[PDB]
């Protein structure tokens, strides 16, 4: 679930030049440093303990199937120049329903 | 197991 | 390197795909079974058919194509055909039922069905490319598959893969011949679906490539095979500077800049010169001039929208064979000294050249005579605005008795997809007019 | 009794039929032969020019006068 | 030993350097397997300065090929003298910028950028003298304007005081062979001007004019195209690879060109050029030698120097000749054309003379002038451009790539100071 | 040195044995009588073959495996087949009756009487052997000897064995289709008894590889003997590495503190790939990145579940054939990269792989083609808690209304172990809720 | 006369050995049957570092053969160059570590470490110098990281003065080879740093793009990669077996490299490297020698130097050239590469010359770089530690092999230690 760059070699191991022309999932690369020791979170189960935060996130991750998909897609035009003013009115409408209608199928 | 899945066996 | 991947919807994809194939293993020495002719000597080791044609370790020359059809036939005819080794098994995908003319059915019921495993396989395709120029889409705005479904496909494309190239290729509704009743309504919900999820749209039609074969190639008879032989014609010339040696090199991503001012204006034409029979190729010198006239003559248009009632805004001229930069200059300056031929005045460079030294290829069996140039123009007037005038008052005068939208509504859309549909398409034509003054 | 030529032949099977003709040599090769052939650039072809591939450092002690 | 770092980026550049170097090979004795076959010493003495020594008596070009997609690039290693580049100095993309300046410089064209760098600064850091680099680049594309100006901008920025030659291949007043060539030229030259200290501006209708009306040749082809451009980049070389009476390498042609650091576009010629039954009329002399040379036929760009007044003009000779013929030339010409040079500079000719000829050539010349006539070329653009960005038309595929209409803006208002600057210096008198 | 007991219970282990013994006899080449065919490998010893055959002093190759089913129909059919010869008798012992898929009856009261015997046999094939790995126990869940005689197996061999590798390969039930319908009973029942007594369990779903023989090996009505192949082909793939040269080697050891993060969660599911036929896998090449997205691909998982609804703990490659590490490591980072495939937050780095150079062997008369290369995929992730709860609430309708309980309470059971099995599997689906957070 | 022996642990370790005591038994002439075939007698000259011999001709390897499995040792008996061991020398159990260093260090190798002390204690008491030891593992395994970190205790335990080197193939940021590496490798560098007196951190990833980037080689295989690290390990040590004009052995390295106790990182690098076909192109100089070196994606790590800052780099030029060509380029790419390298070590760079290049090279070059840009590296592990630490990941295997989670916690501590040292020293200025 992490990559960690690899400083010399990002002439290779990126998505569209290890013929994956789709979108790439993006990671946190540069790794941090800490100090030292870590608090331990966790019970012999997996489970996270009282009081440790929690993300609101589903815990089965988000992946809108076909038939939950909305019926209408944007478009991908982020430009906005030429378009009148309720034509950019629209596009930021609609891509705001389908983003809420995103996060309504993941959570 | 050609004889179950022959796409010919009810003709043959 | 250069990799395109073929998707063809629809049964006039299909066979549109049937002709462009056998065009593509004509030009590239590729017999019907899939491997060259027991030698590896013609052309030496090459690998330009790397475009086109994936290659295993065994000499089996699989093509980058999917045929997808929701209908039986057509596709099974491909499956049980002369080019049957050919294609891969799961390269030709089948449903049970049909789409039977409905943009619901192929939207929303039936065509959400295939939509998984077509995206399946474009994805496995675009996995083995090493690197995409991007997608051809090759369908007709007639109904069903070739519209419905070939918007969810294109509208699920631009939610995967993002900025990727996808040219097209619609077979759009003629002005007067018809072999549909909601071919305006399928038409209209088409282009407002994929207004936002295209790229350049190319344009052809069965009435102006009828009169192109009867003037010209003398074909009293001209079936399907005729017309997707010169769309095949067209396509190639159109890919042929990605696999041969070129004095100006255009690829598949230039297509969009150099044909698309604004981001709706996206429906070019396209014109081919010289299509012409072999009794007139014995007494016409087909020079460069001559088949430049010709594009921009208004009767060798294959749109039927006479362009002397628009104006230029862009065009894409592609020579190939044994053409010269001089003579291309020359002519093409010609051109813009004629008053006849009329360009928007916010346009001054209104031209991109693309000059290729393969010369066109001459089908057995086919119509076309055997000529050392070619061209393939590719214009962007806003002359289609009369046929999109036409097409919009066809959709409103079946909508103002709201006939058949009940199919529509009973298979999975509402009146409000056909009200902003129309909305789009009025918006269009007003884009069109502003676009021209 | 069925109509023997065009009683059952598909339109794709009766055209788009495997290429086969005896004009394909014609496709890939022109029959005519190219009237040329060309070497490369001589040494006769560039010694032809008078006093080539000398300077004007080359005259002193040299003997000869200068009409260069 | 003053190295020169070569770099053809884009179609254009990719074909013209490629003809370039087997025109470099040739005068150098250098056959397609690399190999010295050479007559005298005299090409072995300074073939550093655009080779490097291998093994044995190979010698590799100092070349980088640039470019977001293959194609031509393997068209020119798959032809004849392209087997001799080193297979690292190939740096290909996949993609293709593809008439589009803001994919070439602000996208996929700028993740090639420290590949590009690397090799330019191995070829770099690889030399002792290193005089400049040049570079081959075809203004009104996507990866020879954009990824070009790019590399210019980034070379500029590591070697400040180096020469930063570049040939651009600039747009035509008629024909376009590309839509959106006004906006990239602009965006283009915006870096240039900035940038480069010495822009030789080359014409595809001055080449089609000079191929048929001085060379007849009825079917040119871009060979022949290539093979003009490349003898002129030889001519403005052959004083720092060839010994000569008066030598003027690239920093004194800047030095004797330029008199403002903002007037650094120039307008090439070659002419020993006749036709193909014309030897029997032309016997080749200093004299009709330099009125082909300042005779507008014979000038590849469409800019007409009588349009104009000449600032500065250098004519670099090659062959066997006479100085007092050479500068009594100069002089006549100079004297007889008193108006259509700037008066404030007297004796605006810098002449060179090297002694070694182009082979087959008895004796050559290479013409290059700063001449206010350029100002019609910048103002063709100004006006397309300005047609072009009145509407907005083909402008959402750079605003989406992602720029500003502020550096549309920008580059529009140096162009046009640039054509009030060239404008001022025409008529700008004496006393 | 590197031996493997296979202990085999019930009918469907029993078969899966069948073939899974005929494929190593055939990879080892082993005879079915008892031997090496006379000349083979006269010089050469070839001692590969002492991870699954121990030698006597007669020159026979005797497996390391204990066949047993409580009712004497399928070990009766083994005794009178081709492998006659093979086994040695006392390695096939078998009950009188059989459980008729009963937990209580195959774990309380007839199955009491075969563990004695069972585990004097495992005893002596434990001593016999020096350096033992781990257990291959093959059962399914549906219930009788597979769920309570296997599960008193493992409760007797954590008592005397310990340490030792528990490797189960286990039937799960398919979502839709069914056999018996106490299965759930019997499911819920033995996974609570076998929780804390396994190490890992290879799940390998009848119903997906019904699926995965219907679409790419193109076979319309598959049978037990194509699974039992799929099946065979999977643990030789997993078992390759112990008895062929490899360049990363892996041991049964690994598997375990490789897919198991904690003591609850060990139930990885197993895919092949490619499971193409001949026909088909001469249109393309199979190369590894390609193998590699077949396995990351939804459908060619071996149990009835999409992953992409799921979040993967653990995967572990074993890539066999002609694979080599730098296309591995580009296969790997390419999938990484991929946005469909998601990994949970606590394991950063997720795969183990295991570079083998032995091609899979091909069964004669079998229906997987001969390839240059395969790779064995076994994921640990969250996915499997869909047919954790849907085979809860399919206890939970027979639970509430006491179906089938009279049973079990009958055949020397309480009903509270039914309450402990059903609160257990309540906290396994919360535990597998709760790691995806 | 100095002998230095070398153990491998673990199935990287084994193949890796077995790799190098083939090309070490080539350079040598060691023909597989154990005799000597050399053609000069510099072979054999100094065979004495690294065989030992028998009665007659035989040489047998100084080398300690550790792994819990038969397995790999069992491939490498059966492989060639396998029967030059002494069969005394393979120690073996009967388990087999499943990655767990909990079991290769407490449970599995606790009851072999006795055996394998033993063959290490009586084939060192054979020796007649001594310089010390060099193990091959990785930080991913169970019986390379445990079992190995368990002998280098034991071993430093018994002889404390001397020389200890590790080839520590630590695990890579791509890929992942291992789900429980984190724990191996914070468990084993919290041996190595208080055990290890200098250690070559060797990347997988780094080598796979080294072997086919630079190499091209398409299908690389375990077979080359090995043998670059190989290749590393022969330009380490042979100032030991071959004279030269500046000779320098380990101890020599080690003292001219780690600056404080506790910074003992290397990163490796072989750096004559010529892609397929390119060697006509190849120039073969001294200058391209350094440049190939100095060059950031030639190293064996993933962390990049020219992120980080050079402590000491240590250079060793096997082959016959000039003292003028090396110190001068020394010299000249510390002056213009001094951003990267620190100020307050004047001209920290040592260099050694042999004088025997590889068989079929005319010049080989090792390179050292104890650069501060390493605790990349560790702060990768470290936070992939922290990942799974968080969540007890994999945890329970090591709580139930007797061993406790504090362990774990002074094993990150001390690696976050290591990281605030090492970016202490990469900040520090002069004054
Ligand atoms: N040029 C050309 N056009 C065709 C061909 N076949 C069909 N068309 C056009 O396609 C239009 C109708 O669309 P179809 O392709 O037949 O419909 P579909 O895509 O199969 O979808 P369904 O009607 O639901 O089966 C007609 O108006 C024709 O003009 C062909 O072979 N060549
Ligand atoms: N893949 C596969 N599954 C099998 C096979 N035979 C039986 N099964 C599975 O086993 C289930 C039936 O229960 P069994 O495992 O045969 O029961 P048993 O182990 O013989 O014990 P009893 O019920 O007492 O006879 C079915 O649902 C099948 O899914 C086989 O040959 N191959
Ligand atoms: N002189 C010359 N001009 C060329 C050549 N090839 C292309 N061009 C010019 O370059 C322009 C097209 O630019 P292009 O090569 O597509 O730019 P790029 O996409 O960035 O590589 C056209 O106007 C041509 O006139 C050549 O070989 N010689
Ligand atoms: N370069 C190289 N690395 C190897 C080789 N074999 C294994 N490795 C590395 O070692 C790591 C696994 O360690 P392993 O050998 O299993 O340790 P062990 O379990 O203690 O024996 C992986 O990250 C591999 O990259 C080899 O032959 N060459
Ligand atoms: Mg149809
Ligand atoms: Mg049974």
């Amino acid at each position: 679930s992490s990559h960690f760059s690899a400083n010399q070699y990002k002439q290779a191991f990126d998505s569209r030049r290890l013929q994956n022309s789709q979108i790439p999932q993006t990671y946190k690369e540069r790794p941090s440093s800490y100090e030292g020791f870590t608090q331990i979170i966790a019970n012999d189960r997996g489970h996270l303990k009282q009081g440790v935060p929690r993300s609101k996130d589903s815990p089965w991750g988000g992946f809108v199937g076909t038939w939950e998909m909305p019926k209408k897609i944007p478009g991908n035009v982020t430009t906005y120049m030429s378009r009148g003013d309720p034509a950019i009115d629209n596009i930021q409408k609609t891509r705001a329903e389908h983003n809420e209608y995103m996060r309504q199928a993941v959570s | 197991e050609w004889d179950l899945y022959d796409p010919e066996a009810k003709k043959k | 390197m250069r990799e395109c991947i073929s998707i063809h919807v629809g049964q006039a994809g299909v066979q549109i795909g049937n002709a462009c194939w056998e065009l593509y293993c004509l030009e590239h020495g590729i017999q019907p079974d899939g491997q060259m002719p027991s030698d590896k000597t013609i052309g030496g080791g090459d690998d330009s058919f790397n475009t086109f044609f994936s290659e295993t370790g065994a000499g089996k020359h699989v093509p980058r194509a999917v045929f997808v059809d929701l209908e039986p036939t057509v596709v099974d005819e491909v499956r049980t055909g002369t080019y049957r080794q050919l294609f891969h098994p799961e390269q030709l995908i089948t449903g049970k039922e049909d789409a039977a003319n409905n943009y619901a059915r192929g939207h929303y019921t039936i065509g959400k069905e295939i939509v998984d495993l077509v995206l399946d396989r474009i994805r496995k395709l675009a996995d083995q490319c090493t690197g995409l120029q991007g997608f051809l889409i090759f369908h007709s705005f007639g109904g069903g598959t070739g519209s419905g479904f070939a918007s969810l496909l294109m509208e699920r494309l631009s939610v995967d893969y993002g900025k990727k190239s996808k040219l097209e290729f619609a077979i759009y509704p003629a002005p007067q011949i018809s072999t549909a009743v909601v071919e305006p309504y399928n038409t209209i919900l088409t282009t407002h679906t994929t207004l936002e999820h295209s790229d350049c749209a190319f344009m052809v039609d069965n009435e102006a490539i009828y009169d192109i074969c009867r003037r010209n190639l003398d074909i009293e008879r001209p079936t399907y095979t005729n017309l997707n032989r010169l769309i095949a014609q067209i396509v190639s010339s159109i890919t042929a500077s990605l696999r041969f040696d070129g004095a100006l090199n255009v690829d598949l991503t230039e297509f969009q800049t150099n044909l698309v001012p604004y981001p709706r204006i996206h429906f070019p034409l396209a014109t081919y010169a010289p299509v012409i029979s072999a009794e007139k190729a014995y007494h016409e010198q087909l020079s460069v001039a001559e088949i430049t006239n010709a594009c921009f003559e208004p009767a060798n248009q294959m749109v039927k929208c006479d362009p002397r009632h628009g104006k230029y805004m862009a065009c894409c001229m592609l020579y190939r064979g044994d053409v010269v930069p001089k003579d291309v200059n020359a002519a093409i300056a010609t051109i813009k000294t004629k008053r006849t031929i009329q360009f928007v005045d916010w346009c001054p460079t209104g031209f991109k050249v693309g000059i290729n030294y393969q010369p066109p290829t001459v089908v057995p069996g086919g119509d076309l005579a055997k000529v050392q140039r070619a061209v393939c123009m590719l214009s962007n007037t806003t002359a289609i605005a009369e046929a999109w005038a036409r097409l919009d008052h066809k959709f409103d005068l079946m909508y103002a008795k709201r006939a058949f939208v009940h199919w529509y509504v009973g298979e999975g859309m509402e009146e409000g997809e056909f009200s902003e549909a129309r909305e789009d398409l009025a918006a269009l034509e007003k884009d069109y007019e502003e676009v021209g003054v | 009794k069925r109509v023997p030529h065009a009683g059952m032949k598909t339109t794709m099977t009766s055209s788009y039929k495997t290429p086969s003709d005896p004009k394909m040599t014609e496709l890939f090769s022109c029959p005519v032969d190219t009237p040329w052939v060309i070497p490369e650039a001589g040494p006769i072809q560039t010694f032809s020019v008078p006093n080539m591939y000398t300077t004007e450092y080359k005259t002193y002690a040299s003997g000869k006068p200068i009409t260069v | 030993m003053r190295e020169i770092v070569h770099m053809q980026a884009g179609q254009c550049g990719n074909q013209i350097g490629a003809k370039f170097w087997e025109v470099i090979s040739d005068e150098h004795g250098i056959d397609p397997t690399g190999t010295y076959h050479g007559d005298s010493d005299l090409q072995l003495e300074r073939i550093n300065v655009y080779y490097n020594e291998a093994t044995g008596g190979k010698y590799v070009p100092r070349a980088v090929l640039v470019d977001l997609e293959p194609g031509t690039m393997d068209s020119v290693r798959s032809g004849p003298f392209g087997q001799i580049f080193r297979p690292d100095n190939f740096v290909f993309g996949q993609s293709g910028a593809g008439n589009n300046w803001a994919k070439g410089h602000y996208t996929e064209g700028a993740e090639l950028v420290d590949s590009v760098l690397d090799v330019v600064r191995k070829e770099a850091e690889s030399c002792d003298c290193l005089q400049g680099f040049q570079l081959t680049h075809s203004l009104g594309g996507g990866t020879g304007s954009g990824m070009g100006t790019l590399l210019i901008s980034k070379i500029r920025e590591e070697y400040p005081d180096r020469i930063m030659n570049t040939f651009s291949v600039v747009p035509s007043p008629k024909v376009s062979d590309t839509v959106v060539e006004p906006y990239n030229a602009t965006l283009s030259v915006h870096q240039l001007v900035e940038n480069t200290d010495e822009t030789y501006c080359i014409d595809n209708e001055a080449l089609y004019d000079i191929c048929f009306r001085t060379l007849k040749l009825t079917t040119p082809t871009y060979g022949d195209l290539n093979h003009l451009v490349s003898a002129t980049m030889s001519g403005v070389t052959t004083c720092l690879r060839f010994p000569g009476q008066l030598n003027a390498d690239l920093r004194k042609l800047a030095v004797n060109m330029v008199p403002f650091p903002r007037l650094h576009f120039f307008m090439p010629g070659f002419a020993p050029l006749t036709s193909r039954g014309s030897q029997q009329y032309r016997a080749l002399t200093v004299p009709e030698l330099t009125q082909q040379m300042f005779d507008a036929k014979n000038m590849m760009a469409a800019c007409d120097p009588r349009h104009g007044r000449y600032l500065t003009v250098a004519a670099i000779f090659r062959g066997r000749m006479s100085m007092k013929e050479v500068d009594e030339q100069m002089l006549n010409v100079q004297n007889k054309n008193s108006s259509y040079f700037v008066e404030w500079i007297p004796n605006n000719v810098k002449t060179a003379v090297c002694d070694i000829p182009p082979r087959g050539l008895k004796m050559s010349a290479t013409f290059i002038g700063n001449s206010t006539a350029i100002q019609e070329l910048f103002k063709r653009i100004s006006e397309q451009f300005t047609a072009m960005f009145r509407r907005k038309a083909f402008l959402h595929w750079y605003t989406g790539e992602g720029m500003d209409e502020m550096e549309f803006t920008e580059a529009e208002s140096n162009m046009n100071d640039l054509v009030s600057e060239y404008q001022q210096y025409q008529d700008a008198t004496a006393e």
